[PDB]
């Protein structure tokens, strides 16, 4: 036996990395997933350098920011690293969750993967809020306090568990310490639900555009898709270097740079880009209780996608219709994170609201009907 | 509203801007003079401290003698007995008031917000400030009211403003011999205060470079060695000779 | 997840009436000639999930001569997906050759199980 | 066995062992690449471990000199050590005229561990397990170790105890009635 | 564990005994064969395949949201102000 | 021994950066400039 | 005199700004009329030129930015 | 197929708890490694816990912790919780290291397991000094400057290295925020590493006090030694439970708890209890480098 | 309160003493008696 396979830690790493049997044709949407570890790995890194900087005290945390740009030696360099990271993190994780939509990874042998995803979904989102809380920006503050007031809808509980969170009677030193805390460790319980998600996968493997059984012509992961994955990582890595040193506040708001205070409210309290599309059904329910439950459920219902998912052939590559319904819902999901960070106009609410609509309809109601209707075409055409 | 959100400012060739430009360190010093002798009344640079100075718009020498000019809060000898001593390099340039309410009576209400980051916290940076200090119209569109101790300026949100006109033309005397237009010193203020929001401005962007340089040369070996390595795969064929 | 057995029973409710066949049959020429599937080599049975008991079933009694056959579209078309090409019109998967040649496998596996799930259920 | 397809068009037209020798070439410069870059990478992240500018900013600061009793020790707080600036009357710097070439781990003297007798310099840390020696205690008549029960010598060396060195002389200038680090 | 993927030795495919693959060491074949033709041809044929499910509903969702911005920005102008007060 | 090759791409590259964004940003440089406001 | 101004006043008078800058005095002048009467401190809503200002300064921005800064 | 054993994550948890062939043999020595990984578990709790209200800055250290202390609700409790599971995670430690050698379980087939072992104690000793930096104590700070001193020894990089580690010219706020950082994380690098040491050992299985092979006579962890392991769990919490509650001090070093300052040198600089036996080298080594 | 001093006592004593208030922010400093919150004061300022 090779020392690669002998070998407790090798043979794990051999057969995840170096002979895990890839489908041949899968193109190079099935390499966001080691860019999304990648990703990871960057955000760790560069939050552990930031924690030796960082203070978590709400009078010191905005000025330790500064510390770290302009007093701290490459302390601007990993601030950067880690805020446009995160944006990138939810690129490369919405690229991820369209890939599985479009070549349909998200049926039978792989729900459970897929609800280890959805998860992970949840959790980062949970994570990203969390730190940009931390610098304690306008924006920053007052995030957390429509966030916390909107956790007061729940009836039976949501009368005292905001102050449970808070630490307090609202946002202040208590509430900064709680997200650091909970910040660098809840990223480090998603790094268990990575692999948690790896295994997953693992256990019947990967899917691949065709939406047919790869086992027919399989091959290692290494070499070709190491270093295809190479290739992805380096035009990843290119494109964070553009945002990095030549644009990175575009991704990031402007008022986060002032001093957060609660007597000043912004004139548009607004998340960063990529929770808009949530943010925007949360401004779209009228009800906050409703409001949270449509938001947390524009995810949620990613779970309920597979068994809505009447279709008996995997992906869409070969399915007119749900080609054409998932590219609207795409581009509804793209209107919908822009009239989130839109103020309530008229016109936009209104909007919005059936944008909400559409985006649920679409798992209920479309999946079901065009599978069902794609299914009955092929056979009927077919048949002659 | 278009007046709520404020006038969008026009983009400006900034000699910095561009992926391989640095900062006109000359316009920086220029910006950095203008501002002692008149931003420093109204607003404070808390975050910039005169060793930042040091290497980027004046001489080691320049900076130890401006900060030997001005009196900092020593630590009293701990018996109690307060004292002032000379300015250091490492100590923070101090604002014209020691507190917010010293400013806002100062300022009627209105407080000068800190300028050590407006560059990075208003949309458009600098040429949001740049056509802001240019904004103000000698005449105020007709039929806008301008309350008590207020200026009309469109690029503000809302378009009322505290602060009136202060870059009069020929205000102060530039030591390198360039002209004191009021647009002139509109520009060296921004780049200044540009320079403050973004001190890594010039090593960032080569950093980039450095980056970008090393990244391409990684992608397109890996592209050559990607397309070399599924060549055998690519190039594969198959026959099915059944009975 | 919809059983093969289900869309089998609605085509046939469709067939069965020329007001609706001669409506959707043309269309579902259009759509299959359309899916793309064909230019791959692959027929419409080569697509169905495979990952299903029933249908891993259906598979395993196929004949070995179309089990080979299946084989080698399979192939094909991974082969073609890999590099970015597909077959001409002469070589591609004429409208004629997609003969459904797994459904029998599949309907007979689907009512066995039928059979069980509802004698147990009793 | 039968006929294999034509490769003819996709045969290389290169040397058996030039090609795979050009391949070598691009995968190692591919290598060295990316060493170069996580060789970057790696030093900016250590970089930031190192000194912030307001530390080395703050350091070398110059300590409020002037008249003092004779004898007695003053304390500082350069760069975090303590600074033990010690007016030695005409007293010590006698008793350092004895010179000692032998029973001394460092044989040196006031030539080179103080400008002025006036004004002695030499941080307090000692040198195994670096404390604050106490200034009366030592056993040769200067500063002592408690730790470690170490006599520092009013020169700086070090007398006895488990003493590494000598008393450490930081690299304080000395001025009119200042001192200049 | 029947995972519908196995190892190497059994992945789960089905007997393929009829079928012969061919493949040249890499050591002796072109890397950029087909780059010149197909990075035009072939990534132009792609683009045209899948061009009317992009397009149709980008036209769709964008045509909609051009007519709620213009509707927005002629309610803010002061010739909708009365609309606007109008729809509040 | 990989550290010799990563060493020379780091200085070579480093070097020549540093001497084209001279170049390239002559007059706008500091040390350029401290001249004129001597 | 300053670029800006000598910019500014050059481009006011280009066929591009022309209609805005014409547009904006006769608002002004409206506007001046309007307020005139007597009811025009009661009116609810009085006119502004905002708009017709922000658009010829918009105008007159796109036509002077890309060419103020190679004169300083 | 039992739902235990087909779905994976159940399928490890059975594999290792559950299902998992451990001798018959085996006394309550080899109870200690659960232990062990409960102790991590309880102070990587109680860490999070105290990081929620502790402030990493050198000024606010030692208040944060009095303020833990005196009125975060049930902050003392868990300040102290983590403070003696430190000394109770090394005693266990030490127990199950002091079985291996008596038994024998470094030998040939668990050489792997060993390593990972020895490098886990390692990192565990590199983890709660800096946890004992954190605090800011007398003892605190003049452990650091000690250790820190001590790794200047190095001849060709000791020099420079010193000021790399400090972040700063002496153990101040850049040192005690850098410990802070590497403290909440090393914890969780070193839960790898029990990971790897867990696999090392199912690798070979758990070694028996005979020292003969177990595969004559195997029994599943779960039931019996799933509750032998509740059996040391809970006499292992009743101790613990004694000294956190009604003798918590005893094992610390009572100048901790003075505000740390560079210019006092208290009387004695010594680490807590069970660091005592390696700092006993380093004093009777003469060279710094040596020791 | 609840330890030692009835929650009068403690306040009685709290508003004995004078506290520095947060001087408002015009710079002008002024005293305040004490709360129960207020940390009780030394007899020193500071150290010297
Ligand atoms: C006297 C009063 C001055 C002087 C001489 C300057 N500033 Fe200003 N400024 C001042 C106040 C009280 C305010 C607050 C206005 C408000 O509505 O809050 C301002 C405002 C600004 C801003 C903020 C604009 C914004 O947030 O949208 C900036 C930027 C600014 N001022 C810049 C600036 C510059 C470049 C000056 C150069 C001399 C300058 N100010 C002087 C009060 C005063
Ligand atoms: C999936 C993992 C993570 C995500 C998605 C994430 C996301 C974010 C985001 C969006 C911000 C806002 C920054 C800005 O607005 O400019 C932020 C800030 C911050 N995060 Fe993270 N984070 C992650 C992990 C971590 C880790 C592991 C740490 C520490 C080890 C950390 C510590 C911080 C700190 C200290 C800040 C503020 C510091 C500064 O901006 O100067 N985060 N994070
Ligand atoms: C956040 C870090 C993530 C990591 C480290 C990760 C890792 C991976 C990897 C390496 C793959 C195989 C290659 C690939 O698909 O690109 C994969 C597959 C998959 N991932 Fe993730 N992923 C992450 C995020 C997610 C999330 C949040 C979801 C939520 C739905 C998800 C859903 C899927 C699905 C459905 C597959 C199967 C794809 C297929 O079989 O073709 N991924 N994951
Ligand atoms: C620090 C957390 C640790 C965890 C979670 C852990 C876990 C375990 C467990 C559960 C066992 C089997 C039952 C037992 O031995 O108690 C084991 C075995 C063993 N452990 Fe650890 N252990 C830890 C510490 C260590 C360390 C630091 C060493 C260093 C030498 C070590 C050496 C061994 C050896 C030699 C065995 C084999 C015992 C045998 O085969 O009888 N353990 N470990
Ligand atoms: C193997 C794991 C760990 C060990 C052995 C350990 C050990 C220690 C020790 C010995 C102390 C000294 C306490 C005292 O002197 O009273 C300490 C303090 C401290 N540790 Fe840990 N630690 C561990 C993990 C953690 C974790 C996971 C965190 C945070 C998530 C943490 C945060 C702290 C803090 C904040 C303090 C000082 C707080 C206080 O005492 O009030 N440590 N640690
Ligand atoms: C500034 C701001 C305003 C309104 C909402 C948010 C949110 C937000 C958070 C959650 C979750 F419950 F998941 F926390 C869900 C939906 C949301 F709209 N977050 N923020 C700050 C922010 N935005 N983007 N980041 C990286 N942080 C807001
Ligand atoms: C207070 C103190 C004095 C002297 C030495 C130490 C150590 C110490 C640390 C290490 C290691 F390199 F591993 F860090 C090795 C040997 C040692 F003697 N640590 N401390 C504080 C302390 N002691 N015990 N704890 C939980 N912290 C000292
Ligand atoms: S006191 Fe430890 S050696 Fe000087």
């Amino acid at each position: 036996m090779p020392t690669r396979k002998s070998n407790t830690y090798l043979s794990l790493v051999n057969s995840y990395l170096i002979d895990s049997p890839q489908p041949s044709s899968i193109n190079y949407w099935w390499n966001l997933g080691s860019l999304l570890g990648l990703c990871l790995v960057i955000q760790i890194a560069s939050g552990v350098f930031l924690a030796m900087h960082y203070s978590s005290n709400i009078e010191l945390a905005f000025d330790s920011v500064e510390h770290i740009m302009r007093d701290v030696n490459a302390g601007w360099l990993i601030r950067y690293i880690h805020a446009n990271g995160a944006s990138f993190f939810f690129i490369c994780m919405y690229l991820h969750i369209g890939k599985a939509l479009y070549y349909g990874s998200y049926k039978q042998p792989r729900v459970m993967l897929w609800v280890i995803g959805v998860v992970i979904f949840i959790l980062t989102m949970a994570i990203a809020f969390m730190g940009y809380c931390l610098v304690y920006g306008q924006m920053s503050h007052w995030g957390a306090t429509v966030i916390t007031n909107l956790l007061s809808a729940i009836p039976f509980i949501g009368n005292d568990i905001v102050p449970f969170i808070w630490g307090g009677f609202s946002v202040s030193n208590p509430t900064i310490q709680r997200f650091f805390a909970l910040h660098f460790l809840l990223p480090f319980i998603l790094a268990a639900l990575v692999c948690m998600h790896l295994m997953a996968l693992h256990v019947h493997g990967s899917s691949n555009p065709v939406g047919i059984t790869g086992n027919i012509d399989r091959l290692p992961m290494h070499p070709y898709f190491i270093f295809k994955d190479l290739i992805t990582v380096f035009v990843f890595l290119l494109i964070f270097s553009l945002f990095v040193f030549y644009s990175p506040n575009t991704l990031g708001h402007p008022d986060n740079y002032i001093p957060g205070n609660p007597m000043v409210t912004p004139p548009s309290i607004v998340p960063e880009w990529y929770l808009l599309p949530f943010y925007a059904i949360l401004r779209s329910i009228p009800d906050k209780l409703g409001g949270v439950i449509a938001m947390f459920g524009a995810i949620l219902i990613l779970l309920s996608l597979p068994y809505t998912d009447r279709s008996i052939i995997r992906g869409n590559s070969f399915k007119v219709l749900s080609k054409l319904a998932f590219y609207l819902f795409v581009f509804n999901f793209i209107l919908l994170g822009n009239l989130g960070q839109l103020h309530v106009e008229v016109p936009y609410i209104q909007l919005g609201q059936f944008a909400t609509a559409y985006y649920f309809a679409h798992y209920i109601i479309v999946v079901p009907v065009i599978s069902t209707l794609e299914n009955i075409l092929y056979y009927i055409g077919t048949q002659t | 509203t278009a007046a709520e959100h404020g006038l969008h400012p026009p983009a400006y060739n900034w000699p910095h801007n561009g992926m391989f430009e640095t900062f006109d360190h000359a316009s920086i010093r220029r910006g950095f003079q203008v501002y002692r002798e008149v931003c420093a009344a109204c607003h404070s640079l808390d975050r910039i401290a005169w060793r930042n100075l040091v290497g980027v718009s004046h001489t080691t020498s320049e900076a130890k003698a401006m900060a030997e000019e001005l009196e900092y809060d020593d630590e009293p000898d701990d018996e109690g007995k307060p004292r002032k001593r000379p300015g250091k390099l490492a100590d923070y340039i101090p604002g014209p008031y020691e507190n917010e309410q010293a400013a806002r009576a100062a300022n009627q209400g209105a407080y000068p917000p800190d300028l050590s980051l407006i560059v990075k916290a208003r949309h458009g940076g600098s040429d949001y400030i740049f056509s802001l200090l240019t904004g103000y119209p000698d005449e105020p569109p007709a039929g806008v009211v301008l309350p008590e101790g207020s200026n009309y300026n469109p690029y503000f949100p809302g378009g009322a403003i505290a602060m009136g006109r202060v870059l009069f033309d020929d205000l102060v005397e530039y030591e390198d011999g360039t002209p004191a237009t009021t647009s002139q010193m509109a520009k060296d203020v921004s780049t200044f205060l540009n320079w403050a929001s973004e001190p890594e401005h010039d090593d960032r962007k080569k950093w980039g470079l450095k980056a970008l340089v090393v990244l391409s040369s990684l992608y397109l070996l890996s592209i050559w060695v990607k397309r070399f390595k599924w060549t055998p795969i690519k190039n594969r064929k198959f026959r099915f000779d059944p009975p | 997840v919809q059983s093969m057995t289900s869309v089998v029973k609605a085509a046939n409710f469709i067939l069965a009436r020329p007001t609706l066949s001669k409506i959707i049959t043309p269309l579902a020429q259009k759509f299959t000639a359309y899916a793309g599937y064909r230019e791959m080599g692959l027929k419409f049975n080569d697509l169905l999930l495979e990952e299903t008991p029933i249908m891993q079933t259906a598979i395993k009694r196929l004949p070995s001569e179309l089990n080979y056959s299946r084989n080698f579209r399979i192939l094909t078309a991974h082969q073609l997906a890999l590099s970015h090409q597909l077959l001409p019109a002469e070589k591609a998967v004429k409208p004629e050759e997609d003969d459904n040649y797994l459904i029998p496998y599949i309907l007979e596996a689907e009512k066995e199980a039928f059979e069980k799930a509802e004698l147990d259920n009793i | 066995n039968y006929q294999q397809p034509d490769y003819s068009s996709y045969l290389n037209n290169k040397s058996g062992q030039g090609s795979r020798n050009f391949t070598y070439f691009m995968v190692g410069s591919m290598g060295l690449l990316s060493a170069a870059g996580a060789k970057s990478t790696v030093e900016a992240f250590l970089s930031s471990f190192a000194a912030s500018a307001d530390v080395l900013a703050m350091a070398k600061v110059e300590v409020k000199l002037g008249a003092i009793p004779e004898g007695k020790n003053v304390i500082i707080k350069w760069q975090g050590k303590p600074v033990f600036i010690r007016h030695r009357t005409a007293d010590e710097i006698e008793e350092a005229n004895q010179v000692d070439i032998k029973t001394l781990r460092d044989p040196q003297n006031d030539a080179d561990r103080v400008k002025k007798p006036e004004w002695l310099i030499m941080l307090g840390i000692c040198t195994h397990l670096g404390c604050v020696p106490i200034g009366e205690a030592g056993d040769f008549g200067g500063w002592f170790c408690p730790c470690h029960g170490s006599h520092y010598d009013i020169s700086g060396r070090i007398r006895k105890g488990p003493a590494p060195l000598n008393l450490e002389i930081p690299e304080y200038d000395f001025t009119d009635d200042e001192t200049l680090l | 564990p029947h995972t519908y993927m196995g190892w190497w030795g059994s992945l789960g495919s089905p007997k393929q005994k009829y079928i012969t693959q061919y493949t040249i060491s890499p050591y002796a074949a072109k890397p950029l064969k087909g780059a010149a033709y197909n990075a035009v041809f072939n990534t132009f044929r792609r683009t045209k395949n899948q061009f009317l499910y992009v397009a149709i509903p980008f036209v769709v969702v964008w045509s909609i949201w051009t007519r709620a911005r213009d509707y927005n920005e002629y309610l803010y102008t002061k010739e909708g102000r009365e609309e606007l007060e109008r729809v509040n | 021994t990989i550290f010799g090759g990563a060493f020379a791409f780091q200085g070579f590259f480093d070097v020549a950066v540093n001497k084209w964004w001279e170049e390239h940003n002559k007059a706008k440089l500091w040390k350029n400039v401290k001249g004129k406001f001597l | 005199a300053d670029p800006l101004d000598t910019l500014r006043e050059e481009c006011t008078k280009t066929a591009a700004c022309k209609p805005f800058d014409h547009h904006f005095h006769e608002c002004i002048e409206r506007v001046t009329k309007e307020q005139e009467e007597p009811d025009y401190e009661h009116k609810h809503y009085k006119e502004d030129c905002i708009e017709e200002f922000f658009h010829l300064q918009h105008c007159v921005n796109d036509c002077v930015a890309p060419r103020l800064f190679n004169r300083l």
